[PDB]
């Protein structure tokens, strides 16, 4: 939407070039009086696991980042990574800033912009605010 | 004395400019870093290397070795530290190493030398500290 | 004047007279897990893929202390990083392929990492 | 619009204007590459310099890693890519990439080539291997 999301300055000034690491997450930038590299947020997800097997996350796939949906019932061995096993989940008004199951499945919380909505564990119609 | 002897060589196959800090290694000086130096020490690109039972540290600047040498040692962090303060006084005498401009400035080296690594004991020193001495 | 009571008080000098001290508070069975050891060791092999192969040893050593007959020469602790959970997640085993070579990596490694495999299984 | 952000100085470093930075292709090492004439890298994960490698005496553009051969390439004002072992420190190979000073370096890790682009208004492709 291209809307600001931050300004930086640094007491270096006229910044000359950018560039991005292809791994991601540090940007590295150049400017007149030296160079700065810097390293971005989000390291890691937000994401929690109930009792229903509702295991939701926000983002990734068969889930959008704006709504909210994952279910994950596949208990498939240890050793490896098991499917996303993903089932659909209703309404989202806010973004996930954390999003989260309810830890014995009743509640769900999108917790977004100093707000948190909560949503029904597996029927997602407005709980609560 | 744990160090032998702190030397500037030029894999010329000769000592340039070195310090025997206590009267021993006079011409010995000289066929160590003669021989080791040239094959860079007899080194792969690593700091610490020990050939004919001397310890050899080192840092390649050109066809020259800066070269400290030990043959007994006190601790690990210590040879590097001396070699390393060194290597911030040698550019200020010489610009870099190279054998001729090291030949010119043997006095200025080797002060250093005896300033640096009193009886063989890592003393530290510095680029104002060594202008005390050549004013 | 060494030999603090210690844990260390500061500095590189402390630090490096305390690995001494610890390897003395457990000798037993090599270090097993290098201590701070580990910061020169790698210099003495910068030649370059002679560290990784020596790497390999060691962490093979690790993993287990086996029967050791002929070639299942793993020393070091008996668990440490075990083997075989069925439970464990991804587990040991995967670390344990990389050594079951035909080269796959390099055949300085490659040489270290099929005496490997031999040696922890 | 929202976004899970978190801006941190990971390292800085106070030099004469860097007209390129780069992350090391495969490496936790950065390079930024100054009108020292000197290009400069540092590890910006333990802070340690690395090295630093003096391409000229007159600003150095460019500078990028071909991580592979071990080596940087660097385009100053001597209209020069000189390369350099960045574990072995010399000069590996000295050649002229253009007829003019050389803006940004492109290294393609699966090929042999590195495009330099130049203000002679011409890109010009070379191979490190030859």
């Amino acid at each position: 939407t291209y809307r600001l999301e931050s300004t930086l300055n640094y007491g270096m000034e006229r910044v000359w070039c950018v560039a991005s690491l292809r791994g991601s997450n540090n940007v590295a930038l150049g400017y007149d009086e030296g160079s700065i590299i810097v390293k971005l947020g989000r390291e890691e997800p937000a994401m929690s696991m109930d009792a229903n097997g509702k295991i939701i996350w926000a983002k990734h796939s068969e889930v959008q980042q704006a709504n909210l949906k994952a279910m994950g019932d596949t208990e498939i061995k240890d050793g490896e990574r098991l499917p996303l096993a993903v089932k659909d989940m209703g309404s989202c008004e806010i973004y996930p800033q954390t999003i989260q199951h309810n830890p014995n499945g009743r509640f769900v919380v999108v917790c977004g912009d100093g707000e948190y909505i909560i949503y029904t564990a597996m029927a997602l119609r407005n709980k609560s605010f | 004395m744990v160090l032998l002897a702190a030397a500037v060589c030029t894999k010329a196959g000769k000592a340039i400019v070195s310090r025997q800090f206590v009267e021993m290694t006079r011409t010995r000086i000289e066929g160590l870093l003669a021989a080791f130096p040239k094959l860079m020490n007899t080194g792969k690109q690593h700091t610490f290397v020990e050939t004919e039972s001397v310890r050899y540290v080192y840092q390649p600047m050109e066809k020259l070795y800066m070269v400290l040498i030990t043959t007994k040692n006190s601790n690990i962090l210590e040879d590097l530290e001396t070699l390393r303060l060194f290597s911030r006084v040698i550019p200020e005498y010489c610009r870099a190493l190279e054998e001729n401009e090291i030949s010119e400035h043997c006095f200025d080296l080797i002060f250093a030398f005896d300033e640096i690594v009193a009886l063989g004991y890592r003393e530290n020193v510095n680029l104002a500290q060594i202008r005390t001495f050549t004013e | 004047v060494e030999l603090i009571y210690k844990v260390c008080h500061a500095n590189p000098s402390e630090r490096a007279r305390f690995i001494r001290c610890i390897y003395n508070l457990l000798q037993s069975s090599s270090p097993a897990v290098k201590y701070e050891a580990a910061g020169t060791l790698v210099t003495l092999s910068s030649a370059p893929t002679a560290i990784k192969a020596a790497a390999q040893c060691y962490i093979d050593l690790i993993i287990k202390e086996s029967d050791n007959n002929v070639k299942l020469i793993v020393l070091d602790r008996l668990v440490e990083l075990k083997e075989h959970p069925a439970h464990e997640r991804v587990l040991q085993d995967l670390v344990m392929d990389i050594l079951r070579v035909l080269s796959t990596p390099d055949l300085e490694v490659r040489k270290k990492t099929l005496q490997l495999a031999l040696d922890l299984v | 619009m929202p976004l899970r952000l978190d801006i941190k100085r990971k390292l800085t470093a106070r030099s004469d204007r860097v007209k390129s930075v780069d992350l090391h292709p495969t490496e936790p090492w950065m390079l930024a590459s100054l009108y020292n004439g000197s290009v400069c890298v540092w590890n910006h994960e333990t802070q340690t310099l690395v090295k630093t490698f003096e391409v000229c005496d007159l600003p150095v553009r460019a500078a990028k890693f071909v991580a592979r051969k071990n080596w940087v390439v660097t385009g100053a004002d001597d209209m020069q890519i000189r390369v350099f072992n960045y574990n072995t420190l010399e000069r590996v190979h000295m050649f002229e990439a253009h007829s003019d000073y050389i803006r940004c370096i492109a290294v393609h890790p699966t090929q042999p080539f590195i495009l330099t682009s130049s203000d002679d208004m011409l890109i010009k492709l070379w191979d490190w291997d030859k």
